[PDB]
């Protein structure tokens, strides 16, 4: 499906070109063609083979949607589907108001929808996610890292490729990949789950994961610390203490209170300095 | 014992590649040094 | 049973071995491995609830 | 350690109780100073040696780590005063340039 | 010196996201395997995230906390506690834009949920993997000229940029 | 040295000895801050050799 | 369906492909690429201007503008300016040269065919180096690479098949990627080469050997340079390694993490201990030689390497090192003794 437009005598573009009809075509002006699509070069009979194809922008992934959420004026919206808010009583008012609130709080509490897309991702700092030795020459990590990598792999892949002017398509699919990488370290399992590549099967701790734990449902969750001058034994009764007294062994006692206690030596003759009471008591 | 089609009937009667624990005189095993012991659990029987 | 599926697993093993096997050089336990039945077992006791 | 010894495990049910008795500052102290919070400790012993008082909680690395993994998932959390001024719990170290 | 009264929570301006990053991570290079060291550009590159060794740079040059806080102009990387090293964050930049999940498969999917589209269906289906829709323009038609931004399938859209061809053997 | 009057010998705790909490069963010895002796600590040690 | 968690078959649609590149087809587009690519030159050239530059543009405009990056590596190439500029000019160039355009743009075009075309040809092989250690995506996408590659380095002048051709290249970017992206850790290649060397031998040894050969056996058995230690260190080396996130003996909330303990930070004790010592250390210079005290301090205790003489010597920008050693005598012994009164930092040690 193409308009056959034979020339002779000047020139004209480029055999790739969206025309319709464009300002000029070939022969110094005597071509140009009202109708749409794209250029094709023959270089036989001077002949131009021109299928239609008006210039349409229909891209898939984030890039589209972003592009959405910045093209988009709630001031507008929130006034439009307030239009909607009874009119209709009760069938299309639902939904209306949903999407509605939504709005409002975007709306109101200042921020931008484009923000729910990503091109800029954050990283943990690293001795949150460390790295290090152990056993006789090996390490330990987090599969953050991991997860981190092979995004990271990814997204410079990609661009080689697009400096590579490269299909569409591998590249699309590439960027399909990324994606996934993407939302696969934020919260992995969310839609398909990845694992050490190797070994056990188990899914990698993903941010999310990692984060509420929610693997647990957030009832079970590991909530607790762990304290400092604390200590633990078994309890016997004390009819001699009073009610707001309580044996204690002495050897545990000292532990919890050594500084202070030491302090106490130091403020005695008996403790010339602190390190000297510390091994004092070591 | 490996054949071919050929009735090549060769036998290497041979592979110790592994080797197994061993019950103790009481009834017990020893793996990696440490005295260990084996549960013996319960189950719906194979039936209809 | 334990001591099956390590078994099975070095089946698996040797019957990944017809593929590039030579006529006959493949008779004996060139065609084997213990470690996969190996660990099944040890890992069993070892590391069994 | 294995000449050392570990913390008890304070949770929830124990942050209730106390809680329920309205001893803000040892809960406090009881999660930061003595668990989570850094400098504080170090600071806190010292004090405490040279038999002075104890200085005050900041925050818990937990809190602070939660942050950033939140961060990590594309997500600023911000700490913020009446003015609704931001206030940075890194005290320089998350400022950068 | 003073303390706090409010919590906020907002999402994160690709700015505020590069207001934070003490730098960007380029390279998937961990640590140097024969010495252990944070790859440079990779995910450990202290130049990054800082000192490995409280108040004190890479190459060396520069060791006591006499240089409060003086970046190195060889290793180029700072002087300070180690200690930040566990609370600067960096960042990677995305040859393309990726979509944050928490707005997606979270019901009402937020972003869906504000285009009218399909929780699943139709956001899912584009962005995801396989098909597109019409961003802005869209004049040429096959009996309806336009959708101001509906979906459209690949032959769909193929068939629009390449017109119509067919080969005969 | 009081402190090695059982451990002596030669890196073993001779057998049959009367330990408490803090003594040393047995004596070691590595490398530390990847090997590399504090400058604070460094003049403190050279003044006493 | 709906989770069809399974990019594989989508991508697997490359059987609407039409791979029905006969001979002759693959030839005809051949040509027409290197023909493409010479006429660059003679562009650039008959320009002035950057070839890469060129077939950079001759690229975005046959690759439609509904793929042109929004963001160029955010601004590099004035995709929607300085683009056009350089078009009309091109355009604007006589008959006999701009030909050589249409060529290119047809050479890049017939380039993506050709492309495509093989696409399966390299999934059909990534099918091979599959477990090694690598997503079949990522695998396949190397491979895709790999292959472009062998697009621009072929020379069909020579008759000769391109599968077979490509096929090697893809190998190469293939496990190229492999020894790359593999590890957890960054190691070299040569590195990779021997490990599984290793590996490998283990097998043919354990095997005959009836048991697990060790160090001696395989140093030997490997050959050349093969120590028992080195073997050692290597297998060490060779490590996966390990997850902190990974749930312990408790099998309900533990985690290796939870009990790797920190040492580069100091107790309250030490942080304590420490500053403490910086007192009473300084408490004692002070009061002694001004410049002189300083000389040792100001050397590594401000920066780095104190009774660094011959240098201290123009570091004190002054006095010869055969003075500095006396200094330094007086120096420290005076103090020592005379803190053998005032007793202070005699607790450390
Ligand atoms: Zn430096």
């Amino acid at each position: 499906k193409a308009r056959v437009y034979p020339f002779e005598d000047d020139v004209e573009v480029s055999t790739g070109d969206r025309v319709a009809p464009g300002d000029v075509l070939a022969d110094g002006g005597k071509v140009k063609s009202d109708v749409y699509g794209r250029v094709e070069v023959d270089l036989v009979r001077n002949v131009v083979r021109v299928v239609e194809s008006y210039d349409i922008d229909a891209r898939m992934g984030a890039e589209a949607i972003q592009q959405l959420l910045k093209e988009l004026d709630l001031e507008a919206l929130e006034k439009e589907l307030l239009e909607e808010m009874k009119h209709p009583s009760r069938a299309r008012r639902a939904k209306a108001r949903k999407r509605l609130e939504v709005v409002r709080a975007f709306l109101d509490s200042g921020n931008r929808p484009e923000w729910m897309i990503l091109e800029a991702v954050p990283v943990l700092p690293p001795d949150l996610r460390p790295m290090v030795q152990v056993d006789g020459g090996r390490f330990a990590t987090s599969d953050l890292n991991d997860l981190y990598r092979r995004l990271i792999n990814r997204n410079n892949r990609l661009k080689k490729l697009l400096a590579q002017g490269a299909p569409e398509i591998i590249i699309r699919n590439e960027k399909r990949m990324l994606q996934e990488a993407v939302d696969a370290l934020l919260d992995n399992g969310r839609r398909g789950a990845p694992v050490t590549n190797p070994g056990s099967d188990r899914p990698l701790r993903s941010l999310t994961d990692i984060l509420s734990g929610k693997q647990g449902r957030f009832r079970q969750n590991l909530l607790g610390k762990r304290v400092d001058y604390s200590g633990r034994s078994v309890i016997v009764v004390g009819p001699q203490l009073k009610l707001h007294q309580c044996g204690l062994p002495k050897r545990m006692a000292l532990e919890l209170f050594k500084p202070f206690l030491l302090k106490k030596m130091e403020e005695k003759g008996i403790a010339p300095n602190v390190k000297a009471a510390r091994r004092m008591l070591e | 014992q490996l054949i071919h089609k050929d009735t090549g009937l060769i036998k290497e009667d041979e592979v110790f590649l592994g080797h197994i624990p061993l019950m103790t005189e009481d009834g017990s095993f020893i793996i990696n040094g440490a005295d260990r012991v084996i549960v013996s659990q319960i189950h719906r029987s194979p039936g209809v | 049973d334990q001591f099956r599926v390590g078994l099975a697993r070095l089946a698996r093993g040797v019957r990944e071995r017809m593929l590039m096997g030579s006529e006959d050089s493949l008779t004996p336990a060139k065609l084997v491995n213990s470690r996969p039945l190996e660990a099944a077992i040890r890992e069993f006791f070892s590391r069994s609830q | 350690g294995k000449a050392q010894f570990g913390g008890q495990r304070f949770g929830e049910m124990e942050v209730w109780a106390l809680e329920a008795y309205g001893a803000a500052h040892t809960l406090q102290e009881m999660l930061t100073l003595k668990s989570d919070d850094i400098e504080g400790r170090n600071a806190a012993y010292e004090a405490i040696i040279k038999g002075e008082d104890v200085p005050e909680p900041s925050v818990p690395e937990s809190f602070r780590v939660l942050v950033k993994e939140l961060q990590a998932l594309a997500l600023d959390v911000q700490t913020l005063d009446e003015k609704d001024n931001p206030v940075d719990i890194f005290e320089g170290l998350a400022s950068k340039r | 010196k003073k303390e706090v009264r409010k919590v906020r929570i907002a999402l994160a301006s690709p700015e505020k996201i590069r207001s934070w990053s003490y730098g960007e991570v380029e390279k998937p290079e961990t640590i140097n395997y024969r010495t252990l060291k944070p790859e440079r550009d990779g995910l450990f590159d202290e130049r990054i995230f800082g000192p490995i060794k409280d108040y004190e740079c890479a190459c060396g040059k520069y060791k006591r906390q006499r240089f409060e806080g003086k970046v190195c102009e060889r290793c180029g990387v700072e002087v300070t506690k180690s200690i930040v090293r566990r609370y600067r964050m960096g960042h990677i930049e995305l040859a393309t834009p990726a979509a944050h999940i928490w707005f997606v498969k979270d019901v009402p999917s937020k972003i869906g949920t504000l285009l009218d589209l399909s929780a699943t269906e139709l956001e899912q289906v584009l962005y995801f993997s396989k098909y597109i829709v019409l961003d802005p323009k869209g004049a040429i038609l096959n009996g309806v000229p336009v959708e101001k931004r509906q979906l459209l399938t690949d032959e769909e859209y193929r068939e629009l940029r390449y017109g119509k061809q067919e080969t005969y053997p | 040295e009081a402190a090695l009057r059982d451990l002596d010998e030669e890196g073993v705790v001779r057998i049959g000895a009367e330990v408490k909490p803090g003594d040393i069963l047995v004596g070691r010895t590595s490398f530390k801050g990847e090997s590399e002796p504090t400058p604070e600590e460094r003049l403190l040690r050279s003044i006493f050799g | 369906k709906i989770s069809t968690s399974d990019p594989v078959r989508q991508y697997l649609h490359e059987i609407g492909q039409v791979p029905l590149l006969t001979l002759e087809e693959e030839v005809e587009l051949a040509r027409k690429v290197e023909e493409g690519m010479e006429a660059i030159k003679k562009l650039s050239e008959i320009t002035g201007l950057d070839p890469d530059l060129i077939r950079e543009v001759v690229r975005a405009k046959i690759l439609g503008s509904a793929r042109v990056r929004h963001i160029p590596g955010l601004k590099e190439t004035l995709d929607p300016k300085t683009v056009e500029e350089i078009d009309q000019k091109l355009k604007s160039l006589p008959k006999e040269h701009k030909r050589y355009l249409h060529i290119a743009r047809e050479g890049e075009a017939a380039r993506q065919h050709l492309i495509e075309a093989n696409l399966r040809l390299v999934v059909s092989i990534a099918k091979k180096y599959t477990g090694r250690g690598l997503s079949f995506l990522d695998l396949i996408q190397e491979g895709n690479q790999g292959l472009i590659r062998a697009v621009e380095k072929f020379e069909y002048k020579r008759r000769f098949k391109f599968s077979t051709y490509a096929t090697w290249w893809i190998r190469q970017a293939i496990n190229r990627a492999i020894a790359d992206q593999a590890r957890t850790i960054r190691i070299p290649v040569h590195m990779v080469e021997t490990i599984n060397k290793l590996s490998r031998t283990a097998r043919q040894l354990q095997q005959e050997l009836g048991r697990e050969p060790t160090y001696e056996e395989i140093a030997e058995a490997m050959g050349p340079g093969w120590d028992a230690k080195r073997v050692e260190e290597t297998l060490k080396i060779a490590q996966e390694p390990v997850s902190l996130e990974t749930p312990i003996g408790d099998e309900k909330d533990s985690f290796y993490g939870d009990f790797i303990p920190d040492e580069h930070l100091p107790s309250p004790v030490d942080a304590a201990t420490q500053s403490l010592l910086s007192e009473e250390l300084e408490k004692a210079l002070s009061k002694l030689s001004e410049r002189e005290a300083m000389v040792l301090k100001l050397r590594k205790g401000l920066i780095d390497g104190r009774e660094h003489t011959l240098e201290e010597v123009g570091a004190f920008f002054g006095v010869t090192r055969e003075r500095i050693r006396q200094i330094e005598n007086k120096a420290l012994r005076k103090l020592k003794y005379h803190e053998s009164r005032t007793r202070k930092l005699r607790d450390f040690l």
